[PDB]
């Protein structure tokens, strides 16, 4: 999962 | 205190307000021909008020809400429920049904704060139904970034704006609510936005909201909800919509969900992972586990733009169809390793944005 | 091993069926049929499908839930297409696929051979209706494990259940249409509970059989075998009150409700609630440590002397809402015995609660 940005 | 009302004029308030031990209790107070019941947790507070058309006495007392509750639910259509205050106890007397409950004084209950209104606007309550239920689902479950667990409610021109995220995905809904506003953050605590949720009916009365500095205030009908706010910098939902999106999905949405369940079900339990491999008019959609066990879905799409292959938490994706309640959806990319944004493609009031798995 | 089966004639077999292995369910294609298999070690269902399109003989174990939820996640009249490919079981409909996970059916445990000793045959409403009149009543993991089920006793032409958790009993009765041999088993609660919802509510004639340690019931397609428990059950007649010559009489639901409302402020563990009986009329109060009080008076049939007496009243609520029935008939004796509680209407269910002295 990456993080939202 | 004395008063004498029928069971459907106070069933409803007493269950709004009911949802140190004396924040057990319901705060009654008898003044001017108005009942008010008011429950409180020291963060937030609701207020009930209940026109007196019966003879009644002033005064003020507190009693289990709970109990109080049950009591009156549990009491038969077209009941009438007297109450009076006798000793320490408050007595209730409908029918050949009688109950003594006990009180703390009124004295002792913990009164928030006075604060001052600094912004003012009034909505349709279908209006702020709408915008909790199109982002409340993207909130943090308990992150360490306490500003995350909350819904960010912003003010723009003449809109009102939710925003909720987690630090994965995020959800954005706009609605005009035609006055002239202040450009104006605060963040919603989860427990205050249930509440707010709660006490829309679904009627004709409107919504006036008060904005301080440290709280938020909700008038409807003979009702009045206060909070407090909470403190931090809640992320910027302009930042992660696909800037310049290339590639564009358009699919039903019933199919693409029902697809997605079913791959999850192969998928990994902690991680959830699925892989979209999008190409001219077509998405599969893999799952696959640590059994080995393999989902494969294919689905006709209308897609223009390249083939990519980009991974997503299937909950994730899920959660945004599910909160879609339309008949087709518009999913926009740009590459493998970028966030993708998901929306009713009759609709632009409410988008969704997923960051995707490596 | 190959099968073709329409979505909808797996959904109630597996919905029914349902160490790694006892959470597969067996799946066996012969003689133009698919039998699927659960257990637990204890007790087993199966359930046969007639398979009306090509299929090849052979056998494999299948994930229960996984299987399941994709079954259901699939369209409704979607056609299932099943075969074994190496050590997985190759599950096809529409675009979508899906390969699970096998364990060998020479590893699926069998439950022993046995012999039927007493059979009968009676209508599926009327086991439903013994079992759903007792069920309640049964004890919870109780070290008196014989309390953990339900007896099952037949003597003349009746099938009779008895539950009982040490402190309230439930007992029914029906005619079968059978003489039947004097004799008596009882059924783990588990399954009570699956046997209770292998009953469809259909015309499908129910087949009992019991052996020295074991049940099996037979309805259409479906066979459900269990073990008994190994024990001495009580006397339910030495627990019926004699000769009780107070009867009172009452609507079912103004009783239940009078007694719902006087519960909220009884005591929370022992939850004692006192009767008053007088001509035609029942008043109830019940207090707590707090000393809160509730009083509820009705009007009742009662010609008997006046007599006091006090119940637990959950075990009083669990019965009224057990008989939802019109009128309920409470048989009475003195403050030092128990009650036996009744449809007003039939003999056929008797409830036994014990006197309290509060
Ligand atoms: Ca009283
Ligand atoms: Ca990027
Ligand atoms: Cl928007």
């Amino acid at each position: 999962q990456l993080d939202l940005a | 205190m004395k008063f004498t009302v029928e069971r459907e004029h106070l069933l409803k308030p007493l269950q709004q307000v009911s949802g140190l031990p004396i924040l057990g209790n319901l705060l009654l107070q008898v003044a001017d021909g108005t009942l008010s019941l008011t429950g409180t947790d020291l963060e937030m507070e609701m207020v009930a008020r209940v026109a007196l058309v019966q003879p009644h006495e002033p005064g003020a007392t507190t009693v289990p809400a709970r109990k109080f509750f049950d009591i009156c639910r549990g009491l038969p259509e077209g009941a009438e429920i007297a109450v009076q205050l006798e000793g320490e106890r408050m007595l209730v007397r409908s029918g050949r049904s009688r109950f003594s409950l006990s009180t703390l004084p009124a004295a002792d209950f913990p009164n928030l704060d006075d604060w001052q209104s600094e912004v003012e606007f009034t909505l349709p309550q279908a209006t702020m139904k709408r915008l909790i239920e199109a982002t409340q689902f993207s909130m943090a479950h308990q992150d360490v970034r306490y500003y995350l667990n909350g819904m960010l409610f912003e003010t723009e021109g003449e809109e009102l704006r939710t925003v909720a995220t987690d630090g994965h995905r995020l959800a954005v809904c706009s609605m005009p609510i035609g006055q002239s506003l202040p450009s104006h953050s605060v963040i919603v605590p989860r427990k205050g936005v249930i509440e707010l949720m709660r006490m829309l009916d679904g009627g004709d009365n409107p919504l006036r909201v008060q904005i301080g500095s440290n709280n938020i205030r909700a008038h409807v009908g003979d009702f009045i909800f206060t909070s407090k706010l909470v403190d931090g910098r809640f992320p910027d939902y302009r930042r992660v919509l696909p800037k310049n999106p290339d590639k564009h999905l358009e699919a039903g949405c019933d199919l693409l969900k029902q697809a997605f369940a079913r791959a999850a079900i192969l998928s990994n339990e902690k991680f959830r992972g699925v892989r979209l491999y999008v190409s001219e008019n077509q998405l599969k959609i893999t799952a696959n586990n640590p059994e080995q066990e393999e989902a494969e879905e294919i689905l006709d799409v209308t897609y223009s733009g390249a083939e990519m292959e980009i991974g997503f938490n299937v909950s994730y994706v899920l959660d945004v169809l599910n909160a879609l309640k339309c008949e087709n959806v518009r999913m926009m990319l740009t590459d493998s390793v970028s966030s993708v944004q998901i929306e009713d493609a009759a609709s632009q009031s409410a988008a969704y944005v997923v960051m995707p798995m490596r």
